[PDB]
RNA sequence: UGGAAGUCGGAAUCCGCUAAGGACUGUGUAACAACUCACCUGCCGAAUGUACUAGCCCUGAAAAUGGAUGGCGCUCAAGCGU
């Protein structure tokens, strides 16, 4: 599934209606369906952004 | 004044919609174009709902 | 461009007995390849070739188109 | 993008169900008198017939709805017709032996509830409860490494197969969608399959010519039917387990018997 | 194909007097004096009518019939320039930096000298000779314009041509950067 | 400056007040600057534009024929085949090519 | 070209976020008190970017 | 000659009517001819038209041809060997210029006295005299051009600026607003469009068209008419002093 | 005075006649005549 | 005491008409949600459709009148089962009307129409079909209308 | 569609009034507006338009010491056809 996932993505909403002047998308995709769980997920977000940030000045 | 094109109830809910994403940080309610209406010329209930 | 004030290298017109001679050569062989492939032409032509007609701008067309009406007639009476 | 609902005698049209955005490639009436479409705008939607209302909009496919099936659709296609060959005499009677074998088939938990699996080019299939579960999939069947052409339930109600692009033919459970067994038999991709009667035995039909007949409790080929010059397009098995007819590109029927 | 005679004519106005010398022609009218050398160009003047110059082109080929409909408008525009004058408007406009137009006239040479001053703030001093004829005067109608004037429709618009492209924006986005000087009107004086 | 500024310009300030005019004057000015190229240019860059040039011609011609015929699959397949993209699909035991060139043990 | 013309927003320094409903203000707000050049208009949506 | 002006070919709908559309509207005046007793010819002088279309509504039982002169002569006969009708060709002196025709089974005194009551202000055309001195005022432009007082007036849209510099304003675009001189109205006199008693060219008739200011009418001309009954003429007053062919 | 605008701004420029080399060489109705003849030849 | 009228698109039913509306209509007096409401209680007979509203406003209180439309009364003719617009998009109107109806439809919109008689208002009405996608008599729109031309279906007159 | 009125898109693309005018050719607006093109009328005035064919001319690729119609030079030829 993986190997077909960025074909099927590209079949699915080509390149011209997603960005630029012929543009039709309007509804983004989200890992988030509610206000509650936008919250935590840009808490986790912040915590693995910093964690990936602590490992790079580490190394 | 609801001259924006919404109701201030709507106003309020989208306000009680988004406050979880307002955790840890500072909330400031601003009542602008005072020149048109004033705080005082509301109804009780809705003074006491954004009380 | 510079050609006027900076002109480059020119280009001879004066030619080698080699070049003469090897296009001459060339040439001939391509009237002989060409002769081979007309022989061996497998495209359609026609037994009689499309005539072009009379021009129109021939004042006297229609007095020769009378004169073709006139002599078809005269010879489908003989015949 | 619509589908039509006529009336017979008439020849008119009664209702027009229209709010796909892509062509409706598959239709079923299920026997709660509802319509089920599958499309090739991702969706799949279900429609009150009496109505012509649209009543659950299901997008959770990643591409083209290919084929959608409903767990009462052998009893549905036959209606009163069964083993007996005995036809009661009366229409009431006949309406009321239809209605009770769709509800023998479809009964879940004592409880009447068609289930919907859906195919797609997104090498996945939805499996749907719209009375128990509305909107939310019971399972999303995992597994195919290609399109899935067409789609299946066995007629007992406990088993799935799908056909896939992938050359193979796939089993599942049908109450909680879980994978079972891979029928790997075909050099082709499988355009259809159909069960017997009893459930035991499903016949595919490929793009590689021929036909196989599975039988699902081994998981082994049980018979392979040769014989089509080209392409297989379409194949049936009979409801009494007689016969299986195959047609495809080489023009000419072909039946198959024990 | 050769054409055996082609003809144009040009109407001369009562208060204009036109002299033609071989092929030099002479436009007289109140504005004063023009002169135009017509000797490159193959053809026969006469007077075919009482104010009507007859030009004519014997045995031409189709792009020597075609000059004369240039000779024709030539003279005509003389005689315009004689008569009504010539006139090109010009607007410079600015952003920031207020550019400064200074107009003197050179009493040695006669000629007009148009000075441009502080263009996007830069420090060197643009000068532009006019063309001998040609008259610059700074508007008082409006804001920020130029008005150059005189008899010869040439000397006026290439005086003008040469104050647009002095003041040119280099290596600078011009969707951006519009300052300049721009001709914004031409017409007669009269 | 931050999103479409220079558009936010155009709105606010206009453009240079000789823009539509020299626009003009150069559109108007392509015909002799085309020609002049087709008789001007040398070499591959040449070679490259009248190719190009060619190009466009066929273009401009097939464009031209469909808007004068505006006033006017092959192999059946099933349902669950069609709109996908399928192939065209277009005793003697003799090869397709017969005979080739001899290749010596030298070479 | 539509990266090159993104406003640079620091996430991690002292920020005043404007929020609310179209129509309500908050562009004149930001004009008032900054120096940006945020359109104010009647209609809603006059602001679809950040500013 | 392979220097020539190369012909846009127009990828549009409409295409050119040819001698179709004569024939039609021959066809169309002949058929016309028999249903009606009167058939008035009207001039329309250097006028807009687009008020025929109010004409041709509130006329409802009357029918108007508005086409090509030299076409509607032929289609009445301009000489008594091919009139349509007894004494139609009289009709056709009067066709010259732009003129129209109107068959009506009304009486011809309802028609008089309906085109003597219809007024209607218009936007004049070029060769018009202009009744009034026109002045657009210092400062921010408005739509009105100064005719309505500002106040009461909005400003001129920023997309009518270049068409503005391209007739001749030395306008300029001053933070969103179309400006003559400043904002404040200073450092530039008004711009006068037109002088009373000046002769309007289509520059002047187009800026007084932006700026919606009128200064003209749409007048329609009775210049005679033929009757079925009596097969005769009668000629009117603008008929009278029209020059005719 | 000139009612109409020239498009390129030089409104000095005379109203020009159509550049017809050939003209005059034959009559309008010679030319209607020689159309009729064409039109049934052909 | 001047007399303004302000033309809009509403859906029947709705209060959202007067969102747009609120920016202009405050500075004139006008008290928005009161507009949202006499907009829906006049387009209350219309829901679910686009209608053009005009508002008489004079002495700052306005009157709201419905404006009917070729489309809008071709669409309500049809008669299609209730839908809720936000989540059933992409619908077409592919029902059939009676050529009565048409014919009634273009009697109601004569005072628009500038058609000398009934049977060129009734082949309007009948384009407008054509474009919203219906069929007339269970056939194309265009076919009646053809068929109105040739003298096979007779339009009464007025 | 947040907005989308011929002119960001998807699909249809008919009727009236007609002299003629696309369910629009471009510019333009957030959307409108405004302008423009197709098409039509008035003025004007006699010949034109398009596509091909044949000649001659230009381009149709060039490196590297300074040079070659044999050289001068030649242009209603001292070039090309008869
Ligand atoms: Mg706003």
């Amino acid at each position: 599934l993986k190997k077909h996932q960025a074909k099927m993505t590209i079949e699915r909403e080509p390149f011209s209606e997603t960005f630029g002047p012929k543009a039709q998308r309007k509804r983004p995709k989200l890992s988030f369906n509610t206000v509650d769980e936008l919250a935590g997920y840009s808490e986790q977000s912040l915590d693995s952004y910093h964690a990936r940030l602590e490992e790079k000045k580490l190394l | 004044s609801e001259q924006c094109g919404f109701s201030l109830k709507a106003q309020i809910n989208l306000f009680k919609s988004i406050k979880p994403l307002f955790a840890n940080k500072m909330v400031f309610i601003v009542l602008n174009k005072m020149d048109i209406k004033k705080f005082e010329e509301l109804d009780p209930e809705m003074q006491q709902e954004i009380n | 461009a510079g050609t006027i004030n900076k002109p480059k290298k020119p280009t001879s017109k004066r030619k080698t007995t080699r070049l003469r001679a090897k296009i001459s050569k060339r040439a001939a062989e391509k009237k002989r390849k060409e002769r081979k492939l007309a022989r061996k032409n497998p495209e359609w032509r026609s037994k009689l070739k499309k005539d072009p007609g009379i021009p129109n701008l021939f004042p006297y067309k229609e007095r020769l188109l009378q004169q073709i009406e006139e002599e078809r007639i005269r010879r489908k009476e003989e015949l | 993008c619509t589908v039509r609902i006529w009336l017979v005698n008439t020849g008119r049209t009664e209702h027009v169900l229209s709010g796909h955005k892509g062509s409706v490639s598959c239709v079923k009436w299920g026997g709660t008198d509802l319509i089920y479409t599958g499309s090739h705008d991702r969706s799949v939607r279900v429609w009150d017939a009496v109505k012509g209302t649209l009543v659950h909009n299901f997008t959770a496919h990643g591409h083209w709805v290919n084929h959608i099936a409903l767990s009462s659709d052998h009893v549905l296609r036959t209606a009163y017709h069964d083993h007996t060959k005995e036809v009661p005499g009366t229409e009431e009677e006949r309406r009321a032996k239809a209605k009770e074998r769709f509800e023998k088939a479809a009964k879940i938990k004592g409880k009447v509830a068609e289930r919907l699996v859906s195919a797609s080019d997104d090498f996945t299939m939805y499996l749907w409860d719209p009375t128990n579960n509305g909107s939310k999939p019971v399972a999303r069947l995992l597994g195919h490494q290609n399109k899935v052409n067409h789609v299946q339930f066995s007629p007992d109600g406990t088993l799935i197969a799908s056909a896939g692009w992938d050359n193979s033919t796939k089993l599942w459970n049908a109450r909680d969608g879980k994978f079972i067994k891979n029928l790997r038999g075909h050099v082709a991709p499988v355009y259809q399959c159909a069960w017997s009667a009893d459930s035991r035995l499903v016949v595919t039909g490929s793009k590689d010519c021929t036909l196989k007949v599975w039988n699902v409790r081994t998981g082994k080929l049980a018979m392979d039917l040769p014989g089509h010059e080209d392409e297989v397009y379409a194949v049936d098995w009979a409801a009494d387990g007689e016969l299986v007819a195959s047609g495809g590109k080489d023009k000419a029927v072909r039946t198959w018997r024990n | 194909m050769r054409y055996i005679h082609s003809e144009e004519t040009i109407p001369v106005p009562e208060n204009v007097k036109v002299s033609i010398k071989s092929r030099l022609v002479t436009v007289e009218g109140p504005r004063g004096k023009l002169q135009k050398d017509l000797s490159h160009i193959a053809v026969n003047f006469s007077v075919v009518k009482k104010g009507v110059i007859g030009l004519e082109i014997h045995h031409g080929s189709r792009k020597d019939v075609a000059a004369l409909r240039t000779v024709r408008t030539i003279i005509n525009n003389m005689i315009i320039g004689v008569t009504k004058g010539f006139k090109y408007k010009m607007r410079y406009v600015y952003a920031h930096f207020p550019i400064n137009v200074n107009v003197e006239k050179n009493a040695e040479t006669g000629c007009y000298e148009v000075e441009i001053r502080n263009f996007i703030g830069e420090k060197i001093v643009r000068k532009v000779v006019m063309a001998p004829g040609v008259e610059v005067e700074i508007s008082k109608a409006q804001k920020d314009e130029l008005i150059l004037s005189g008899n010869s429709l040439e000397a006026v618009s290439q005086s003008a041509a040469d104050i647009q492209q002095i003041c040119k924006v280099r290596n600078k986005d011009i969707r951006k950067f519009l300052d300049g000087i721009y001709v914004s009107e031409k017409g007669n004086i009269v | 400056p931050q999103n479409e500024y220079i558009e936010r310009h155009r709105k606010l300030h206009g453009r240079r007040l000789d823009a539509e005019e020299r626009a003009r004057k150069k559109a108007a000015r392509e015909g002799h600057k085309n020609s002049e190229n087709a008789q001007n240019l040398r070499g591959l860059r040449a070679k490259l534009y009248a190719k190009q040039r060619h190009a466009q011609k066929i273009q401009m011609r097939k464009a031209i024929k469909q808007h004068e015929e505006r006033n006017v699959p092959s192999d059946p397949i099933p349902s669950y085949l069609l709109d996908r993209a399928n192939p065209t699909t277009a005793a003697r035991f003799s090869v397709p090519i017969p005979k080739v060139r001899g290749i010596s043990e030298e070479e | 070209q539509h990266l090159a013309r993104l406003p640079d927003i620091n996430p991690t320094t002292r920020t005043l976020l404007v929020a609310g409903f179209p129509n309500v203000g908050k562009s004149s707000f930001v004009r008032s008190v900054t120096r940006a050049d945020t359109p104010v208009e009647p209609y809603a949506f006059t602001t679809k970017s950040l500013f | 000659p392979k220097s020539k002006r190369a012909r846009v070919y127009h990828l549009t709908q409409v295409n050119k009517k040819g001698r179709e559309a004569k024939e039609r509207l021959f066809s169309n005046i002949r058929e016309t001819i028999p249903k009606y007793q009167h058939c008035f010819v009207f001039s329309v002088d250097n006028m807009r038209n687009n008020y025929l279309k109010d004409v041709r509504h509130e006329l409802n039982d009357c029918r108007i041809f508005f086409g090509k002169t030299k076409l509607m002569a032929r289609a009445l006969g301009t000489t008594p060997e091919e009139e349509q009708a007894d004494g139609l060709h009289r009709l056709t002196r009067y066709l010259t210029g732009t003129v129209g025709l109107l068959f009506t089974n009304r009486d011809p005194a309802d028609i008089e006295s309906y085109f003597s009551n219809l007024s209607q202000v218009d936007f004049a055309r070029a060769g018009t005299v202009a009744p009034r001195t026109v002045t657009v005022p210092p400062g921010i432009v408005y739509s009105t051009g100064g005719e309505v007082p500002p106040e009461h007036d909005v400003p001129v849209s920023h997309t009518l600026e270049p068409e503005l510099r391209r007739l001749g304003m030395p306008v300029r675009m001053i933070k969103g607003k179309v400006c003559l001189g400043d904002e404040k109205g200073e450092a530039s006199e008004g711009y006068t469009i037109c002088k009373e008693g000046e002769v309007l060219d289509s520059r002047q008739t187009r800026l007084l068209k932006l700026f919606s200011i009128c200064l003209s009418e749409f007048k329609v001309s009775l210049l005679g008419y033929w009757s079925s009954a009596s097969g005769e003429v009668t000629e009117l007053e603008a008929g009278k002093t029209r020059p005719k062919r | 005075k000139n009612l109409g605008m020239r498009k390129n701004g030089q409104v000095w420029l005379p109203a020009k006649k159509a550049f017809r080399p050939t003209k005059g060489l034959t009559s309008w109705e010679l030319r209607v005549k020689k159309r009729q003849e064409q039109a049934a030849m052909k | 005491n001047e007399i303004k009228i302000i033309h809009l698109r509403a859906t029947g039913g709705e209060v959202g008409a007067s969102s747009a509306l609120a920016p202009k209509i405050g500075p004139l007096g006008l008290s928005p949600k009161k507009v949202g409401e006499d907009i829906a209680k006049a387009t209350a007979d219309w829901k679910g459709l686009r209608v053009t509203v005009r508002l008489t406003i004079q002495n700052r209180q306005a009157q709201v009148s419905v404006v009917p439309t070729a489309s809008a009364l071709i669409i309500r003719a049809l008669k299609e089962p209730p839908r809720d617009r936000k989540k059933e998009k992409n619908i077409k109107h592919n029902k059939s009307v009676s050529l009565d109806e048409i014919i009634e439809i273009a009697r109601t919109m004569r005072f628009k129409s500038f058609s000398k008689d009934l049977k060129g208002g009734v082949k309007e009405i009948l384009g407008t079909a054509f474009s919203v996608g219906c069929q007339v008599d269970g056939k194309s729109p265009k076919a009646i209308s053809d068929a109105i031309e040739a003298g096979e279906i007779d339009i009464p007159d007025e």
